[PDB]
């Protein structure tokens, strides 16, 4: 049924929005870490910013 | 007045002093605390509330009688005569505290001495002092316009060393039994790294 | 060493110290920091601003200190 | 593009302190600060033989051209052979206990060698630095690290002297300890520069770009390069009528739109492309028209 | 903010073979892996005059307070005049050959 | 190397077992915690 997938389609795209949001914080965009932690603790500030 | 609780009179404003430095310690004779050691910066307003002094010193205490190096030490007070040094906007003594100031320390190897001219009023004010690298910095609302309650950076002090302890420097007025006047309190608030 | 003056010759005049008269009850006369009228703010160097709202991480004292 | 150039005039940095004298340990270095005043870093550049240099968002010609509102000098003797150990980063002693470089402000980092003819410069007996400064805990030593541009807690320990390798010297909680070794050949310093820029009027100038070249007058209707109280851009001016005792006026954008200058006039800012055309196009008769 | 430090013990990691004895060549260099010990770089690094560092993606001082996985060291005799060969990108015979 | 599980070459100065979280759970901390930073706050579950 055509109109009953579109209400799992519907869902699904509910759900898509919120895990692209959640998964875009574990990239490190090129950066030595994903976390501020990490970076502070293993560089100094003239290469920290 | 705080000296006779019955009597009343008209407020009027008055100034505060402060001694500002890295180390504290205790006076040796009396074993009182509240000494400054090394080199150590003092504010100090003068000139019938038209002056106020600030240099950077150390004080060396002197033994004579009711002073910092002596047994019979309570307190540094400064004092003022009303009826000599104050008595025309004309001849103000603009070296009174500074004069009361000395027969409590000695001063020794000053860096600087600074001063600046304040006119005389009744409105409100207010007054601030931070530090960074550069030195330490005097604020005031009387530097562009009284009747605001903004203050206003007005001067750079060359104290590098990081200040630790300040203390208020009590004042007591040696005025006429006819007079007796009364003083307004002041009131200080500690800064904090906020949004 | 610049010159600071003359050097104080004589003694010190006494004083008393009476902390009760001045910390008591009856000359306590409180005054909170009041942000409505920017009591205690610093204005920032440099340059003014006019007609504008900005946010400031700075020095400054406690609402109702 | 024509020019416009506007400069208070002001007195002459004091550089005596640094020329003279003889220099203190790393662990006391002295610190100058310089507003309101001019400066011939020729001058100074050519007393010095520079073997190295780093800046951070700066260069050295340019603090030879420019405008700041406030500028710092830290400067001490020190070896040229241990330059690693003042690099950003560093696991030696000397960033630890004797100087960090704060990088918060645009910074130069210089080394150079005395001349012999040098004279007003005084050589020290020996180079020192301390190497631990710590306070007696139960689990051991509890070490105390610099702040970014600060001074070491136990400075006022290390002021009683050294006069062997690995001297200790505590008074009680504190405990310091210092290195010592000759002085040979010319004598070796280092200075931490540091400027800051205002958007308001830059009171700090070299020599070079002291000038008043302010014939605005006659280059009213061009687009100019202007450099004003250590303000620089390119517009044109145009002449105009009209807060507080400022000179430069900004929209709620922090655009440059009004000047007040040294002649008395009024001018307004504007960009050198500001007035918007448009083309009407026909293609039938390839004319076109100009709004 | 307070604080919340947990760390296991082990030995110490075992340097002696770098401080005794002829460094090799530096076409014939030693190689020291450590895994699982811990090290006092303070001690390590009084013995030597440091005239020069380079790091990628860390720094010295980091080096001496974060745990690592593992610690490979490589080490040879070379002369400090010679440092611009070992430099990234060089197109002298010590990266071609050694 | 740096690795998402138990770092264990550390050097001695790091060497600490200051492991006071009982007193510190209703507050946000730095915690290292094998190799592993970061800051949080630390809530008694059960697992
Ligand atoms: C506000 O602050 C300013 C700056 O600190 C003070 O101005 C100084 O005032 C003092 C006196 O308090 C002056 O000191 C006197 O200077 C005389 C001449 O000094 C020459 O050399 C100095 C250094 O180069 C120059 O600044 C100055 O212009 C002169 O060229 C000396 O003759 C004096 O010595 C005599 O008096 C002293 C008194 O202590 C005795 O010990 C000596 O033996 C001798 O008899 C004296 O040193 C000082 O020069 C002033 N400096 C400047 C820059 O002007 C203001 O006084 C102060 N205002 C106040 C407090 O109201
Ligand atoms: C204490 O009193 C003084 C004296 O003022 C006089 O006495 C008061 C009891 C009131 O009755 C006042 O109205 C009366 O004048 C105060 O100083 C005065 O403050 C006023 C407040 O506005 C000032 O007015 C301003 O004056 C300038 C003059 O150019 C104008 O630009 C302003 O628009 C405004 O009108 C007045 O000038 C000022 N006088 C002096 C001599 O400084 C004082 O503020 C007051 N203090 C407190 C803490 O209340
Ligand atoms: C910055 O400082 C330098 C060095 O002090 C200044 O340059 C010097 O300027 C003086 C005065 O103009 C020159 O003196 C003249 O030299 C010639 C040489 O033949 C001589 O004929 C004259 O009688 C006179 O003594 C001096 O040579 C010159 N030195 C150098 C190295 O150039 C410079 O002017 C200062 N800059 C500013 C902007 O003030
Ligand atoms: C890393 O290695 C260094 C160097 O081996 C260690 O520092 C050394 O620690 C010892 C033992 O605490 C110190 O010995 C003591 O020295 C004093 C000096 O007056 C003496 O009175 C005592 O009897 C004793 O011999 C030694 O001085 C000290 N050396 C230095 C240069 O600081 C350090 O402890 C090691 N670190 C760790 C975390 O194990
Ligand atoms: N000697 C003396 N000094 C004072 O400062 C003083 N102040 C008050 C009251 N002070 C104040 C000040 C401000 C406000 C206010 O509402 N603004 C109220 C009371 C009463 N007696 C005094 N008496
Ligand atoms: C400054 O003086 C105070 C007392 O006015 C000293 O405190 C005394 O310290 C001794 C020695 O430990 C004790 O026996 C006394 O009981 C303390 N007195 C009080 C009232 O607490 C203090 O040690 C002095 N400080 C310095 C730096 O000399
Ligand atoms: C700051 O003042 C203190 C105390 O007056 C000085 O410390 C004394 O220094 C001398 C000389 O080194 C020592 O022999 C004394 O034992 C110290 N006394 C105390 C009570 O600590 C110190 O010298 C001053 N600082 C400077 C830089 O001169
Ligand atoms: C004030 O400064 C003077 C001059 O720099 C100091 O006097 C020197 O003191 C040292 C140490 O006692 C002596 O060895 C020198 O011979 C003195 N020099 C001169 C020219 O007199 C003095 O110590 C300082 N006063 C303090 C710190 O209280
Ligand atoms: C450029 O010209 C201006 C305007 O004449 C100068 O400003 C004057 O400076 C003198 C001292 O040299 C003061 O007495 C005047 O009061 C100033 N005038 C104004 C309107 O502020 C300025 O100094 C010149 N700058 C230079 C020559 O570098
Ligand atoms: C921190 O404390 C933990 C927990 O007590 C220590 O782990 C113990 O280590 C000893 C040897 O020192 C072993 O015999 C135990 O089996 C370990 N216990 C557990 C639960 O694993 C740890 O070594 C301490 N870390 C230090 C002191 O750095
Ligand atoms: C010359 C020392 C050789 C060290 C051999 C083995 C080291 C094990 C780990 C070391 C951490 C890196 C230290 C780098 C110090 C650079 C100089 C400085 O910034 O002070
Ligand atoms: C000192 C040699 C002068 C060369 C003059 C002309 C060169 C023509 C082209 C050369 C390629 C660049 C070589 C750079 C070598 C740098 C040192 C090294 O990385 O080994
Ligand atoms: C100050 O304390 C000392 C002990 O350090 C003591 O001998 C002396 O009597 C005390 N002086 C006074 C005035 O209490
Ligand atoms: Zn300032
Ligand atoms: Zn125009
Ligand atoms: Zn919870």
């Amino acid at each position: 049924n055509l109109a009953f997938n579109k209400v799992q389609d519907a869902v699904n795209a509910n759900a898509m929005a919120l895990s692209k949001l959640a998964a875009e914080l574990s990239n490190t965009f090129g950066a030595i870490s994903s976390s501020i932690s990490d970076i502070l603790a293993r560089l100094d500030p003239p290469e920290q910013e | 007045t705080i000296i006779s609780q019955s009597t009343n009179r008209p407020i009027k404003k008055i100034y505060p002093a402060f001694m500002l430095g890295h180390s504290v310690g205790n006076y040796t004779p009396t074993n009182i605390t509240g000494r400054y050691l090394n080199h150590t910066l003092v504010i100090l307003p003068d000139g019938c509330g038209t002056l106020v002094h600030a240099f950077y010193c150390i004080l060396q205490p002197r033994t004579q009688a009711y002073c910092a190096g002596a047994s019979t030490f309570t307190s540094v007070t400064v004092w003022d005569t009303p009826a000599s040094d104050c008595a025309n906007s004309q001849s103000y003594n603009r070296l009174a505290n500074l004069n009361a100031f000395k027969l409590y320390f000695d001063l020794i190897n000053c860096t600087f001495r600074y001063n600046y001219t304040i006119t005389e009023d009744e409105n409100a004010e207010w007054f601030g002092i931070t530090q960074d690298t550069q030195g330490v910095h005097l604020y005031s609302s009387r530097k562009e316009n009284v009747f605001r309650n903004n203050m206003f950076h007005f001067a750079t002090l060359p104290v590098y060393q990081k200040i630790l302890y300040y203390t208020v420097i009590p004042r007591s007025i040696r005025s006429p039994f006819n007079d007796r006047k009364a003083w307004a309190a002041f009131y200080i608030y500690k800064l904090h790294p906020l949004t | 060493s610049v010159d600071m003056g003359t050097t104080g010759s004589g003694n010190c005049i006494e004083s008393q110290v009476q902390p009760d008269f001045f910390e008591t009850a009856r000359n306590t006369w409180p005054l909170s920091i009041d942000t409505s009228k920017a009591e205690g703010v610093i204005y920032p160097n440099g340059k003014s601003y006019s007609n504008i709202t900005l946010t400031y991480t700075g020095l400054y004292p406690k609402a109702n200190d | 593009r024509g020019e416009f150039i506007e400069q208070a005039t002001t007195q002459e940095c004091d550089f005596t302190p640094m020329l003279t004298g003889t220099p203190p340990p790393i662990y006391n270095f002295k610190r100058l600060v310089f507003t309101n005043c001019n400066y011939n870093l020729t001058k100074l550049l050519s007393l010095f033989q520079v073997s190295e240099f780093s800046c951070h968002q700066v260069s050295p010609s340019s603090l030879a051209t420019g405008c700041y509102s406030s500028l710092t000098v830290d400067y001490f003797a020190y070896s040229t052979d241990m330059s690693s150990y003042l690099q950003p980063g560093s696991a030696g002693e000397i960033v630890q206990f004797n100087y960090k470089q704060d990088f918060s402000n645009p910074t130069c980092r210089v080394l150079a060698t005395v001349p012999q003819n040098l004279t007003t410069i005084t050589k020290p007996s020996n180079y020192a630095y301390l190497t631990e400064c710590y306070k007696t805990s139960a689990y051991g030593k509890n070490y105390l690290y610099n702040a970014p541009g600060g001074y070491t807690p136990c400075l006022s320990l290390a002021s009683r002297g050294f006069s062997t390798k690995y001297q200790s010297h505590s008074d009680g909680e504190l405990t310091t300890t210092g290195y010592i070794y000759p002085v040979t050949g010319n004598l070796q310093m280092a200075f931490i520069i540091s400027v800051q820029y205002g958007t308001d009027t830059n009171s700090v100038c070299p020599m070079q770009a002291l000038r008043n070249d302010t014939s605005i007058e006659d280059k009213l209707d061009v687009c100019v390069e202007y450099s004003l109280h250590g303000i620089t851009g390119r517009g044109v001016f145009h002449n105009c009528t009209s807060l507080r005792n400022q000179r430069f006026v900004y929209d709620t954008f922090d655009n440059l739109v009004g000047y007040h200058s040294y002649n008395g006039n009024y001018y307004c800012v504007r960009p050198c492309v500001s007035v918007p055309v448009s083309v009407i196009y026909d293609k039938v008769s390839n004319s076109h028209a100009t709004l």
